[PDB]
């Protein structure tokens, strides 16, 4: 319901309710872990090799066929048992060539369980007896300072929650305009939030034809590993449209342009370094986890007067999201060809 | 690896191992004493020469034995067929597949 | 601001052929009440603008057996089985969902000629 | 309309190199590419290699040191050289033309596709017979 | 506490490439952003980048790129939280780069920004 | 989705034994009931039993006890507690029974009841 005659000053930057939203979904993902299978009897010594695939010495490839001894449902007997395995999940203990997982000298990890999915469900935010949650309905509004058109609202609006780094995704368009927001746009170590009116369609996709394999740990244990390749081995990808782009980035010049002088050059660059995770847009498509390098969007420079993009995605499969000291994550894999179409909103 | 067919019937001619992933297959035969001609180029493709019946499997299926069908069969289809395999998956064949001979009543 | 768009601007249909307005909005227009507000209307050149529905489908009494409101949620169409003399002008969208109101952008009918 | 025409010893002598000859009718030596084939008695082809100018030299990776193959571009022919024959290497041998061709089944720009090859037209052969 | 432990001054050549460790004790170390500045005489003080070590997302000054690179190594036991490293390779040696380096923290309150650099590094001097 | 996938038609011979399977799919398997229904031409349906996939426990018509057999098999993983299989053991063939079989599951609403069959089976016609 609107509310009139009222000028209640905001701020997006020292505001609550996304402190404890970070600290909710980081405690549920934990209560969504307790019921699934840990997978601290598979830290074992790995005899790996190469996949069957035409093979060059300059290239390497992104899979190992990994065989090993496992545990069965009798304590007495075990069984000699084969997976497909990544470059990213498997290290080199140190001929022969014999590796072992990489957080097996940090933290026992935990099967994300199959039954349950990643998907995001749009949460609606309520306040309780005695409170209310204010709404800023004006148009253009940078996040600080006085919001003129205000209404009172009993519940928040649909917020799915997007797990993704660069390039934040499925987001809330804008009303006509490209906004960018930042608390204090002269300093650096504050990031720059884009949300720009028009979404640029991306479509993501795994080529590759998994399947899965039920490997029984233990009594009602199941480890679902990767059997065999069905048909080409190729890297997977996402697309987004060139002219789209390539008019979005220079809507946000032009808005860009409105902080930093007219007679301005901007350009772009990708990420200075890091971890996997923080120097390409990382995200979830249908239960599995890319890490899709963006040095082919953001290379460009601006001055002041039926193509697409092919991108390429790295898949791991254990995680370590928010970067805690003692959990990991074991995605397992995924049958069949899987691709996504989402909507690019944002940047950061 | 005979197969025969009263003349003006079906055959269809099997070679090389299953397959792994993309593959271009090339089909020759040989007359005997003479030398080597292509038949088929790509899995279902034929040069100038050589005339249709002469069907190829694709090699967008994953898991089968390349083969070749041959339908209105004659004396001058009696010859050793050969296959040549190029997979997407399996390194270089220097080599051909195995001689598969054809007779005909 | 619940800014309305009209599609297609202009129908040049001929008298007793078939015409179709299609609205979008940017918010659900659904009202606490379950009714969402929507309000197809009439303009004809030196009158007042007028009624034509003032609810999903619920018209307004003196309107005859031929307009119908339709759609769900954000996207909205009308439908007239044959237009008419009277039936031609320019048509209007409008939210009477909540505050601020909006109109749409108006739809001219012509004869096809 | 082309056809090719081998020449060369037909008795050889053990561990003593062997060498061959190919002709040319109608086109040229630089206007395709040049392969080599062999084929022992009632078995199947035996592909040795291809030569043409600008590096396409990629041999048998068996053999891959006493095989070399050559071009006469002043006297428009095809030739061979061979390194130690043994008595496996009595077979009817044979330049031929080949063809390229790309079989793409994934993205171009990420190196996911061949280039197949085939051999449209042979020559004629040469018997050649290891023997003392 | 909040401790800033450097390594010892070092003498290097023209064209070499200085690594400089910064152990840091007494907080929780993936929350605070370590800056890295520097000390030329007749030059006065010079940014050089700041490193977030939580994941290790970097920014460096525009006008040494390509010469710099950092680089974090953070503590992974349910024990020992609070310790953590950061390095700085420091490359393309000139005898202009002869200057005393620190590595700092901001302070912990809440109107403190990220350059009101509270906590410093004891200084590392290279001499080129 | 609810689903229900039977066997295909098979032909027998009198004196036999047939074995029809019904895999059910899209609900929590071991809380509705299954029924099994025939259709024969120039006689319209009959009933012949259902079976309670909880523990199995089972009714069968008056006039087909000492043929009929009914058993289920439950999924025992805590990935898919969804899917589940029923089986029909129709013995005692005569050349009458010649006839199409389907395996139904009531609705799921409050009002609903046992015999309003809501979802079929795509149907198994056997002949003798
Ligand atoms: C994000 O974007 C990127 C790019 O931006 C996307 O990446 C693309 O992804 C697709 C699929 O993932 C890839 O497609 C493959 O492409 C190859 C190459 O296609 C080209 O070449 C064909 C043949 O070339 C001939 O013609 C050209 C001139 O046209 C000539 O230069 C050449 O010398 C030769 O003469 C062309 O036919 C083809 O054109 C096709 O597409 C045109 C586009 O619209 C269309 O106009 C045409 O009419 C025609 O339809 C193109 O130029 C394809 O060959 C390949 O398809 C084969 O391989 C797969 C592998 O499994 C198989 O499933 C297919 O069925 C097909 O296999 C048939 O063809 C084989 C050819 O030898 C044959 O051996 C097989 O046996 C099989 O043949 C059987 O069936 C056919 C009928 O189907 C019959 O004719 C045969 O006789 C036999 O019965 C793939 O389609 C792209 O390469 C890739 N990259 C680019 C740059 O596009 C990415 O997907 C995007 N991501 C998302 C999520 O959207
Ligand atoms: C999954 O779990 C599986 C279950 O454990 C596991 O399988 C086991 O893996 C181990 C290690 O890979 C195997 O040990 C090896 O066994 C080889 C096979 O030999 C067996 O079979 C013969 C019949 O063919 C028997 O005759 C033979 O018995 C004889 O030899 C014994 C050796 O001690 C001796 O004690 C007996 O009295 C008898 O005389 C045996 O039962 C065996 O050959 C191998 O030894 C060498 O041989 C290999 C070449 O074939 C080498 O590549 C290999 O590396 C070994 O070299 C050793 O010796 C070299 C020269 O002295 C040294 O330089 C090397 O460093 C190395 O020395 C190491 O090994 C010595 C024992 O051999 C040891 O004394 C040293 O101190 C040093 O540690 C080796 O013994 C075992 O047999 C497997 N069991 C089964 C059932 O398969 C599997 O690996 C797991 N993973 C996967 C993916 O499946
Ligand atoms: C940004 O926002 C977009 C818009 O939502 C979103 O795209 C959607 O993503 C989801 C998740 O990846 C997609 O949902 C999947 O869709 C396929 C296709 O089936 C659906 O669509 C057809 C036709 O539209 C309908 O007929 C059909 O009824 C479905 O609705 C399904 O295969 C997927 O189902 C599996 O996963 C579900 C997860 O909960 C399970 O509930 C389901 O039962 C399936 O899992 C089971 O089956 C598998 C195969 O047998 C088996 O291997 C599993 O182990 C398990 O047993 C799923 O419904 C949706 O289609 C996308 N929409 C569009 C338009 O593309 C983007 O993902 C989002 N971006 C980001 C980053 O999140
Ligand atoms: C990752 O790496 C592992 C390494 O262990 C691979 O696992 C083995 O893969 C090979 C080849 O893919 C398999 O070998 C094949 O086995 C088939 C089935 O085995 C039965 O038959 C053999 C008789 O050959 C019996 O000894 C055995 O006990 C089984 O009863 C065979 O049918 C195959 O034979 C075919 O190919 C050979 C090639 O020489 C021909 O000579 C034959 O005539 C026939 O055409 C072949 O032997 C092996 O079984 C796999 N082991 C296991 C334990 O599964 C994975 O495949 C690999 N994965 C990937 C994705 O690369
Ligand atoms: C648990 O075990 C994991 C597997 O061993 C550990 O992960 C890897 O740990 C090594 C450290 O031993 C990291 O660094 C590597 O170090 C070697 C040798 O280091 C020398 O070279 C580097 C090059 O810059 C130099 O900086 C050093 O000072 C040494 O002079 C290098 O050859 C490697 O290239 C690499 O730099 C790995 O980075 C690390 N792996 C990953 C994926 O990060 C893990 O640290 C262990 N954890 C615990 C708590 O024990
Ligand atoms: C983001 O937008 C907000 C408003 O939506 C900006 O806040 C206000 O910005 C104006 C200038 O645009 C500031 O006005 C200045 O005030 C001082 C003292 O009053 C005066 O001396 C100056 O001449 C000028 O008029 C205003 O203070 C400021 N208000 C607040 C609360 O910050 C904000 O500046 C925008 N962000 C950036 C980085 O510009
Ligand atoms: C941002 O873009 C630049 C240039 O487009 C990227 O720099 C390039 O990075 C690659 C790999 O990191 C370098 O390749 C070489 O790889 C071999 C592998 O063994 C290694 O030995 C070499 O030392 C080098 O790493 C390439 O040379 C380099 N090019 C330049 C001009 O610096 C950069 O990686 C991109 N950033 C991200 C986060 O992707
Ligand atoms: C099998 O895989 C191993 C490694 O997994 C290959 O060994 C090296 O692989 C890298 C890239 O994967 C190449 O750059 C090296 O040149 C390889 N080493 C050697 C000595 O060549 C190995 O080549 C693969 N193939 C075989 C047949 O072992
Ligand atoms: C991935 O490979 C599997 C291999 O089983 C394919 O599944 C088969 O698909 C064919 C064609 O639709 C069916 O007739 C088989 O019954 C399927 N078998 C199984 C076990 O599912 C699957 O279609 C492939 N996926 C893609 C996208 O090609
Ligand atoms: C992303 O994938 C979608 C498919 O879901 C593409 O949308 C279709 O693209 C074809 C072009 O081949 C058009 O003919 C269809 O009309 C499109 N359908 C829809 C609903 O838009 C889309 O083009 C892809 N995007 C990119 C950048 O490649
Ligand atoms: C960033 O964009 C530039 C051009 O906008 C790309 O530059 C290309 O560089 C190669 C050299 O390897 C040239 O052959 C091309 O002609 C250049 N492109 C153009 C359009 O001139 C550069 O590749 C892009 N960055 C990345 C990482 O792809
Ligand atoms: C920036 O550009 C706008 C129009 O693009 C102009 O109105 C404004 O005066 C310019 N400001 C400066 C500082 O150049």
């Amino acid at each position: 319901i609107h509310l009139e005659n009222v000028t209640e000053e905001f701020n997006m930057w020292k505001n609550n309710m996304v402190e404890q939203m970070h600290t909710d979904i980081i405690s549920l993902w934990d209560q969504s872990l307790k019921p699934c299978v840990k997978l601290t009897p598979l830290c074992v010594t790995l005899q790996c090799t190469n996949v069957t695939n035409n093979i060059t010495d300059d290239m390497r490839g992104e899979l190992k066929n990994c065989s090993f001894n496992m545990t069965t449902e009798l304590r007495d007997k075990k069984q000699k048992v084969y997976s497909l395995f990544y470059r990213l999940d498997v290290v080199q203990i140190n001929s022969n060539k014999e590796y072992r997982l990489i957080n097996c000298n940090t933290s026992a990890c935990t099967q994300a369980c199959p039954k349950v999915s990643f998907e995001p469900i749009p949460i609606h935010y309520c306040a309780p007896a005695g409170f209310a949650i204010l709404k800023c309905k004006d148009k253009k509004f940078n996040g600080t300072g006085p919001c003129p058109s205000v209404s009172t609202v009993q519940c928040t609006h649909g917020i799915k929650p997007v797990v993704s780094t660069q390039l934040l995704l499925n987001g809330s368009l804008a009303e006509e305009e490209v906004m960018i927001r930042s608390e204090n746009i002269t300093n650096n170590a504050k990031n720059i939030l884009v949300q720009f009116n028009t979404p640029v369609q991306i479509n993501c996709t795994r080529p590759n034809n998994n399947t899965r394999k039920s490997i029984r740990i233990g009594p009602g244990q199941a480890f679902y590993a990767t059997g065999d390749i069905i048909g080409d081995i190729r890297q997977a990808h996402c697309n987004v449209s060139k002219a789209t782009w390539n008019e979005t980035l220079g809507k946000v010049v032009k808005q860009l342009r409105k902080h930093f002088g007219n007679n301005t050059i901007i350009r772009f660059a990708n990420s200075s370094g890091g971890d996997l995770e923080v120097t390409t847009h990382s995200f979830n498509c249908g239960g599995e986890f890319f890490y899709c390098n963006t040095s082919g969007l953001f290379n460009s420079t601006w001055i002041s007067n039926n193509d697409s993009i092919t991108l390429p995605c790295r898949i791991k499969q254990i995680i370590n999201m928010w970067q805690r000291i003692g959990q990991c994550m074991y995605a397992p894999p995924i049958q069949g060809v899987i691709r996504c179409v989402s909507n690019i909103t944002g940047l950061i | 690896t005979f197969v025969s067919v009263a003349p003006g019937q079906t055959a269809r001619i099997t070679c090389g191992e299953e397959s792994l992933g993309s593959r271009s297959v090339i089909w020759y035969q040989q007359r005997p004493g003479q030398a080597p001609s292509l038949i088929i180029y790509n899995n279902n493709d034929r040069p100038s020469g050589i005339p249709d019946r002469f069907s190829g499997s694709p090699g967008s299926t994953f898991g089968t034995t390349a083969t070749l069908t041959i339908t209105s069969v004659e004396a001058g289809d009696e010859a050793d067929y050969y296959c040549h395999i190029w997979d997407s998956r399996r390194p270089t064949n220097w080599v051909f597949g195995e001689g598969t001979t054809l007779i005909v009543l | 601001d619940v800014l309305m768009t009209q599609t297609p601007l202009s129908l040049p249909v001929s008298l007793g052929g078939q015409a179709s307005i299609s609205c979008r909005s940017s918010q659900s227009v659904v009202y606490s009440d379950g009714d969402t507000y929507l309000e197809w209307y009439l303009q004809k050149p030196g009158q007042s603008p007028k009624l034509l529905i003032y609810k999903v489908s619920r018209r307004f009494s003196g309107v005859p057996d031929r307009f119908s409101g339709s759609g769900s949620g954000t996207d909205f169409t009308l439908k007239i089985s044959r237009v008419e003399t009277e039936d031609l002008g320019v048509y209007y969208c409008f939210q009477g969902s909540h505050v601020p109101y909006t109109f749409g952008g108006g739809t001219k009918l012509e004869i096809k000629r | 309309q082309v056809h090719l025409q081998e020449s060369g010893p037909g008795l050889v002598k053990p561990s003593e190199t062997l060498s061959l000859t190919c002709n040319v009718s109608g086109t040229l030596v630089r206007d395709n590419y040049w392969s080599w084939i062999r084929q022992p008695l009632g078995k199947q082809p035996e592909w040795i290699g291809y030569v043409h100018d600008s590096g396409d030299t990629n041999y048998n990776p068996s053999l891959k040191s006493r095989v070399h193959l050559s071009l006469d571009k002043s006297k428009n022919l095809v030739s061979l050289r061979l390194t130690g024959v043994t008595a496996a290497d009595s077979a009817i041998y044979y330049c031929a033309t080949t063809k390229h061709g790309r079989r793409i089944y994934g993205v171009v720009a990420f190196k996911e596709w061949f280039t197949y090859f085939y051999m449209d037209v042979w020559g004629k052969g040469t018997s050649v017979t290891v023997s003392s | 506490q909040v401790q800033l432990v450097q390594s010892g001054a070092v003498i290097k050549t023209p064209g070499s490439s200085v690594k400089i460790s910064c152990r840091a004790s007494g907080y929780n170390f993936r929350d605070y952003s370590i800056h890295w500045v520097r000390l030329i005489p007749d030059k006065g003080f010079e940014w050089i980048g700041w490193i977030k070590p939580l994941w290790g997302a970097v920014s460096y000054a525009r006008q040494l790129q390509g010469r710099v690179s950092m680089t974090r190594q953070l503590s992974q036991d349910p024990d020992d939280p609070d310790w953590g490293v950061a390095y700085m390779e420091f490359s393309g040696l000139t005898p202009a780069d002869t200057a005393e380096y620190f590595c700092v923290r901001r302070g912990s309150c809440d109107y403190c920004g990220d350059f009101p650099w509270q906590y410093w590094g004891q200084g590392t001097v290279v001499v080129v």
